[PDB]
């Protein structure tokens, strides 16, 4: 009886697991979260779909009545700590390359700028310590943010020239691509600080600094990898089309701009109803209330838009859009330089890259010269909703967790003044694309989701877990 | 033996194998106190769970050590890993023994003297003890034929006022019965198939689930052949079984086959005997879970609408595309009728014993034990999208909201290999000096225990209905698993004994483990127990048997396989309902295990304190045995919750002491007794206190045993019981009163979820009585257990889905909430007033759905039940008529047993004996829609020769 | 705890 | 020289003894072979476990015999390829293969 | 029937 035999035969040995094993889990493990329960919660938040008639999986998101206990991002909150920044925490410990370097510390900063823009404080001085720190402390949002900004910057002044040799399902190895990746994080980081009014001196010199460079990256930052398979599909479209039926329509504040600005990729991702062939969004939490008014028969699945999932199954996952960073200088130009000119190009160079992802390329030209033309943006502040408007809609099927956020930095879409009931009695006093005030609301203070719950799981077992605060509670760096 | 010093009971074959179960160990259920024996579901082939004194091993290796001949058998279960979607229970390795075999089982269920069989021993012992020889008369064989029916024993209690509909309005396609109250008109229903719809009165069809099954047959063969010489025996038995169950069609299978031959010769001072036995099973299983399987189906029907008459397939409206409900569900007799989830399993089991006896008082023997398996699972299912979604209302009428999406189709096998291998070496010493007596033995104990299987699985199948790897376009998905552990003891044991009135017994053990740090392999456990017979040496004749009991000692244990040393995983992501694996995208990639190891593990140790009285009267015709035990399971190694954000999800480490106290009480006597007239009762009682007493601090004090993502959760807490249970309450005010939304009248979650009970019986009993006049036997047993909960999505499914009797509360008008208040809130203060607002008509569906004032502790329900447990009518036919025959002896029997379920006003919905879960600590959490339990009646020839 | 469930059509 | 000599080491058991009406055999076996290919690649495992028994009573004679046999093989693959000995015979008659 | 390779030298 040979009792030296408890070397797990089903793993392999320790040794022979070198970093560029581990490193190409992190982007797929990121992605997981950020493409999959959290990009479905934010599409939520973000009004851009609301749950079916006749189905009933989301109804406590859209009506707001989850709680700490519900778990709605426990599954997001291991993978993304557990997952993907202890393999990031191995890769650095077992390659020197300073390329290699950059990309893990680049993921891993993302991936804090996801926890933190969810629940405002995150681990993170403690983190991944393992029985060393079984409980670790939650760092604040600033802290976060300001720390993995000096990461970045750190590991950027590390590289020496030498080339990345690790699987790189991102960029495939361009240093020059992560680097745009890494000023493209810190001109998002620097706009939160700014609006949050945080050394917003240095931040908006820093930031004007950035744009100017120009450099930034090319095409889309994504995971580009999904094949209409099993256990290799696009985690948003796994879970909502093949784990569950279909679940979500469209909802009113995007269907109504759509409809409003003439826009055509309002046929990208949402379908017709099956009943009159027109578009129709359903104003956020209001399912109970239009099967109420309406009756059972007239608010079924073919009276409002379906959203289409067939453009789903390879679909990949953004982490940061070329028109989001094209509408962002928009906005540094529009709002720290006296630059009109360079505002209005980096504005249409976002709704042309995204009228070209959306397969519309060459019909941008239906919003920049109609509705949404720069022409008509009289105020500065005519020009920032536009701005805004757009990278609204850019961020539809693309990066819900974004768009969430900058709805909450930049509060555009404004939320309306009417109540949903208000807008369903009498459209006209509806601004289209205007956010509602979910109709059936859980939040005791009303209005809008700020953040999500701090994760279950973190609260069982970790003693120093901030404690549940309602949904209507700012993130560090929403401010109004 | 029985000098011993703790808790045990003996049972012959001939109650064991009375009742014509399956099962050796299903017939004992609530017939001993302290072995809490129960099954899994009604289903044929099913495990047996047997859980001595509570659970001690937190997750989760709770059955006792079933012993044979006495080497350790084989109890590995095969049950689905995914009980929510596709559960499933393929038996327990002790189901494969033939009761026809058995002489005598005994159950040692205290945990102080384990020094014989080892570390397995502390979770108890069974005890079984095989048939040998004669001489008799004639020949030598016997044989039983069997034949018993299964019929549905406790479906839940429907309302049927309502029918078809949601929101209180008529529909003609609900999985649910929310509509107007039944009016006797005509109103349409179903899909439309070539401009045609079906056409109804609306009323109500009160028997359309329970006519919906079958009765479910069995039949069983059983033939033994026997002999022996004043220096040699040998036994040679075979048995068959064959059930297809109540669920309709061939789903609900289950064939049994065994064949044993066992022999012993002597020679001198040498023996050397052996025993070898074959088991087959070919298990099929009709598939549970939320998504398309039968009763979920089932159960998502209208009160109104005829099941049996969606049988015909020839009837279009009955064909997938246009059934009558689209919303996630199908045809029942479609999915029994087209999936697939078989299993076949090939076992070896035997021994081998050589004895020696030699100097007057010395005895060697060597024993040896092997124990193999090879499992084949086969499970399919249709590409339903292939099939049936063009062109038809199911659907492309529905479109992603279809149930054929993305259903296109699955085929996977996997082979298992199982083998364990036992060897004994032993001395014993046995001498009578004046009036003392002395047993000493010493042995040595080798153990290796092996699992490997391999799996293979593909979906997107290319002709809709072959279940081949071959059949599909997309890559295959393989998994290939093995496991091994070896042990090495040396044991000691030494039995003191005067005047046949003071016994006193020393047990002492070293282990080695191979799943221990190799630092740290070695424990050692010892244990004492005394007996004092105060009978003899005390007159009357009163007192027939007076003997008290003592023990005091340790059982130590090591932990399960590979959980030292760190590990790399093949990179995957789990999330919400699927998972995103690598390689991606040609590149293959591994991640850090979320399991993090440890080297500073110590070994476990359980200390149990015990103390019980026995007492005979009236030459047996009074008896009572009362047992008192104190039960703590210490250090036990185990994947303790921890906070993600350290880079693991668990860590494993010594836990603290989980605790088991309690009392074992039975009392039998025969108040009447002539000479062709008998009359027995018996009693027993059992009351166990279970406490996790401690789960290490430093990672909180909570651990989840099993529990929904945001939904009820049963746990591990440190200063309560094993198995509490949290789900969602609504809010009250601080005077009581129920918090409900402004604007809808439903209920509003608190803030965090309530405790709401855990998983253990408050207390437990069984009553029996067993008559005999001259030829007839009769036998009648009542399984009484008390307290507990346990989720029951049947519930659950039938309050959402507006078919539970409950959900006709208020006559379904709208109402206000009894006690409810408004909260209000603003900014932070927070004010209360009587609530104006009705839950409309349009809403009441949703508030029973959600639990009305209850939420998810709704479906909590109460686990307690008295039950029929069994019924045995036997006729031994008299020795004169056979005479003239080639008979020796002839038994008619009619039995029935789980014959009757009585539970609390609250549950009236399961018989609590179910779950998904299997048969161990996780199975305690509840039932997913298990199939509904069954009634079992049938008869038995019993022929010698 | 893990697992999760569906909801129902309606 | 590159080849070694092959070791195998061979135990059987058996158990018997007989009566008017009945007889009993039981036997074991294991054989472990190891051979001249250097290394245990060229190896086996085998063991073996009968019980053979009869019984008479009246006219009536049951018996059974039942058994049980256990094989591990590993063997030195053969071929026009990467394997061993087609790599051995393709050696220069000058180069010391014990090197 | 199924192929062989050449050597090499
Ligand atoms: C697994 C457990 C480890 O323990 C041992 O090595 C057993 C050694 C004791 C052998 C006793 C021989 C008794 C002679 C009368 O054990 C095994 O895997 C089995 C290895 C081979 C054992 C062969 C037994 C032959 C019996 C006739
Ligand atoms: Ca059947
Ligand atoms: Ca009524
Ligand atoms: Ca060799
Ligand atoms: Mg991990
Ligand atoms: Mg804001």
């Amino acid at each position: 009886c040979d009792l030296n035999i408890n070397d797990d035969p089903n793993y392999p040995m320790n040794d022979q697991v070198t970093a560029d094993l581990i490193f190409p889990s992190i982007s797929a493990s990121i992605a997981s979260a950020v493409g999959g329960e959290i990009y479905n919660y934010a599409g939520f938040f973000a009004q851009y779909y609301e749950q079916k008639p006749e189905s009933n999986q989301y109804n406590t998101l859209c009506e707001y009545t989850f709680t700490e206990s519900s778990q709605q991002m426990d599954y997001s909150y291991r993978i993304l700590f557990a997952g993907a920044l202890e393999d990031a925490k191995q890769v650095l410990e077992k390659t020197t390359n300073p390329a290699d370097r950059f990309a893990t510390t680049i993921l891993r900063a993302y991936a804090f700028q996801i926890m933190v823009d969810n629940t405002s404080d995150s681990p993170y001085s403690e983190a991944l310590q393992g029985n060393a720190n079984a409980t670790p402390k939650w760092d604040t949002g600033e802290t976060v943010y300001k720390g993995i900004l000096g990461e970045i910057d750190a590991a950027e002044a590390a590289l020496d020239g030498s080339g990345m040799d690790v699987p790189d399902l991102i960029f495939n190895k361009n240093i020059a691509q992560w680097k745009g990746f890494a000023n493209a994080l810190r001109l998002r980081m620097y706009l939160r600080f700014i609006d949050a009014n945080i050394d917003a001196a240095s931040y908006t010199e820093k930031v004007k600094t950035l744009v100017q460079n120009n450099e930034f990256f090319t095409g889309d930052v994504k995971l580009d990898c999904f094949l209409d398979e099993t256990d290799k599909r696009n985690p948003w479209y796994n879970t909502n089309a093949v784990g569950l039926t279909g679940n979500h329509c469209a909802a009113y504040p995007l269907v109504s701009y759509l409809s409003s600005t003439g826009d055509p990729r309002i046929a990208y991702g949402i379908s017709k109803t099956d009943a009159d062939g027109k578009y129709v969004g359903q104003l956020p939490g209001g399912k109970t209330h239009m099967q109420s008014i309406l009756g059972t028969d007239n608010w079924k699945n073919k009276n409002v838009s379906a959203i289409d999932y067939s453009i789903g199954a390879t679909k990949p996952v953004y982490f940061f859009t070329q028109a989001e960073l094209q509408f962002l200088i928009a906005e540094v130009y529009a709002r720290f330089h006296n630059d009109d000119a360079n505002a209005k190009s980096a504005y249409e160079a976002g709704v042309t890259a995204d009228f070209a992802v959306r397969g519309f390329a060459g019909q941008e030209n239906t919003i920049l010269e109609g509705a949404c033309a720069w022409s008509a943006a009289s105020t500065q502040a005519d020009k920032l909703n536009l701005i805004y408007m757009q990278k609204w809609v850019s961020l539809f099927y693309m990066d819900h967790m974004e768009a969430w956020s900058e709805i909450r930095r930049t509060d555009c879409p404004k939320l309306s003044s009417y109540s949903a009931a208000q807008i369903q009695a009498s459209e006209s006093v509806y601004t289209p694309g205007e956010l509602v005030a979910p109709w059936t609301n859980g939040l005791e203070a009303g209005g809008l989701m700020k953040r999500m719950t701090y994760p279950l799981s973190a609260r069982q077992q970790n003693v120093n877990t901030p404690a549940g605060v309602p949904g209507s509670t700012p993130v560090w760096w929403d401010i109004k | 033996e029985k000098a011993l010093g703790y808790a045990a009971t003996s049972v012959g074959g001939e109650k064991i194998a009375e009742s014509r179960t399956s099962d050796v160990m299903s017939s004992l259920a609530g017939k001993i106190a302290g072995v809490q024996i129960s099954s899994t579901s009604s289903d044929p082939g099913a495990s047996n769970s047997v859980i001595i004194r509570g659970v001690s091993s937190l997750s989760g290796t709770n059955q006792p050590l079933y012993v044979v001949d006495g080497v350790p058998l084989n109890n590995s279960t095969v049950y689905s890993t995914d009980g929510l979607n596709s559960g499933y229970d393929f038996g327990n390795g002790a189901n494969a023994i033939n009761p026809d075999d058995v002489a005598n089982m005994t159950i040692l269920k205290g945990a102080a003297a384990t020094a014989l069989y080892g570390s397995r021993a502390a979770n108890g012992v069974v005890m079984i003890t095989t048939k040998s020889g004669r001489k008799e008369k004639g020949v030598g064989i016997e044989y039983n034929g069997g034949v018993q029916w299964s019929t549905v024993l406790r479906l839940p209690e429907f309302q049927n006022e309502f029918g078809m509909g949601w929101n209180g309005n008529h529909t003609e396609l609900e999985n649910g019965s929310w509509g107007p109250r039944f009016d006797g008109s005509m109103q349409l229903w179903g899909n439309v198939y070539n401009n045609s719809q079906k056409l109804k009165p609306y009323v109500a069809m009160p028997d359309n689930i329970k006519d919906f099954f079958d009765a479910g047959f069995r039949y069983s063969n059983s033939l033994s052949f026997n002999g022996a010489t004043d220096k040699s025996d040998y036994y040679v038995s075979f048995s068959q079984i064959s059930d297809d169950g109540m669920i309709p069609t061939d789903a609900d299978s289950y064939d049994k086959y065994t064949f044993s031959a066992r022999g012993s010769h002597k020679a001198g001072a040498l023996t050397f005997s052996s025993s070898l036995n074959y088991a087959y099973q070919k298990n099929n299983f009709a598939t549970t879970g939320q998504g398309l399987s039968m009763l979920n189906s089932l159960y998502q029907t209208p009160r109104d609408i005829s099941i049996i008459g969606l049988e015909d397939q020839n009837d279009p409206f009955n064909t997938p595309g246009y059934y009558y409900t689209p919303y996630g569900v199908m045809n029942p007799y479609y999915i029994l009728n087209n999936y697939l989830n078989e299993y076949e399993s090939e076992r070896f089991y035997g021994k081998f014993q050589l004895d020696y006896e030699f100097l007057k008082y010395f005895k060697f023997t060597y024993r040896m034990g092997l124990d193999t398996t090879t499992g084949q699972s086969d499970k399919g299912k249709p590409n339903l999208y292939a099939l049936y979604y063009e062109g038809t209302p199911n659907g492309e009428g529905q479109g992603s909201s279809s149930p054929f999406s993305g259903e296109t189709g699955q085929y996977s096998e996997q082979i298992t290999r199982r083998r364990e291998i036992n060897q004994d070496i032993m001395v014993n010493f046995n001498m009578p000096v004046n009036d003392f007596n002395i047993n000493a033995l010493v042995g040595f104990n080798g153990n290796e225990r092996k699992v490997s299987y391999q799996y293979s699985e593909v979906n997107d199948l290319t002709i809709p209905t072959w279940f081949n790897l071959k059949n599909s376009g997309k890559t295959p998905i393989v998994e290939q698993h093995m496991e091994l552990r070896r042990l090495m003891g040396v044991f000691g044991q030494f039995e003191g004994s005067w005047k046949n009135m003071l016994y006193l017994t020393v047990t002492a053990r070293n282990d080695w483990s191979s799943t221990l740090p190799k630092e740290n392999r070695s424990f050692f456990y010892p244990g004492i127990t005394g007996s004092f017979i105060f009978s003899e040496l005390l007159l009357q004749d009163v007192i027939t048997f007076g003997k008290i009991r003592a023990s005091w000692g340790k059982t130590g244990n090591d932990a399960d396989v590979y959980m030292v040393n760190p590990v790399y995983a093949q990179s995957s992501n789990r999330i919400p309902f699927g998972s995103l694996t690598f390689p991606l995208g040609g590149v293959n990639a591994y991640s850090a295990g979320n399991v993090l190891g440890s080297n500073t593990l110590s070994p476990e140790m359980t200390t149990e304190s015990e103390v019980g009285l026995n007492m005979a009267f009236f030459k047996n015709r009074l008896s009572f045995d009362v047992s008192y035990y104190n039960r703590n399971t210490d250090k036990q190694i185990f994947s303790l919750a921890m906070d993600p954000a350290s880079g693991y999800t668990a860590q494993n480490m010594n836990l603290g002491k989980i605790r088991n106290r309690g009392i074992e009480l039975l009392i039998s006597g025969t108040p009447i007794r002539t000479k062709d007239f008998s009359w027995e009762l018996t009693w027993n009682f059992t009351k166990n206190w279970s406490k996790v007493i401690s789960l290490p601090e430093e990672l909180g004090g909570i651990t989840t045993i099993y529990g929904l993502n945001g939904g009820t959760s049963m746990y591990a807490i440190t200063g309560m019981p094993v198995g509490v249970f949290k789900a969602q309450v609504a809010e009250r005010d601080p005077q009581g009163r129920i918090v409900v939304n402004s604007s809808t009248g439903l209920p509003v979650e608190a803030s965090e979820f309530g405790i709401c009970g855990d998983m253990n019986n408050k207390y437990q009993m069984g009553v029996s009585t067993n008559l005999k006049y001259k030829g007839i036997s009769l036998g009648i047993d009542f399984d009484i257990r008390q307290g507990g909960v346990m989720y029951s999505r049947t519930k659950d499914i039938n309050y959402f889905t507006g078919n539970a009797i409950q959900t006709a509360y208020n006559d379904r008008n709208p109402l206000i909430v009894p006690n409810s208040v408004n909260k209000i809130v603003n900014g932070e203060n927070v004010t209360y007033v009587e609530n104006t607002t009705p839950i409309t008509s349009s809403n009441i569906y949703k508030y029973w759905g959600d639990g009305g004032s209850d939420m998810g502790s709704c479906f909590l329900v109460d686990k307690s039940y008295v039950k029929l447990r069994s019924v045995v009518l036997g006729w031994d036919l008299p020795k004169r008529w056979l005479a003239k025959t080639p008979f020796q002896a002839v038994k008619v029997s009619a039995y029935g047993n789980n014959l009757f379920v009585w539970t609390p006003s609250s549950n009236t919905f399961i018989d609590p004996e179910m779950t998904s879960f299997g048969n161990d600590l996780e199975g305690n959490y509840g039932e997913y829609t298990a199939n509904p339990s069954s009634r079992r009646f049938g008869f038995n020839l019993m022929v010698k020769f | 705890g893990g697992g999760g469930g569906g909801g129902g059509g309606g």
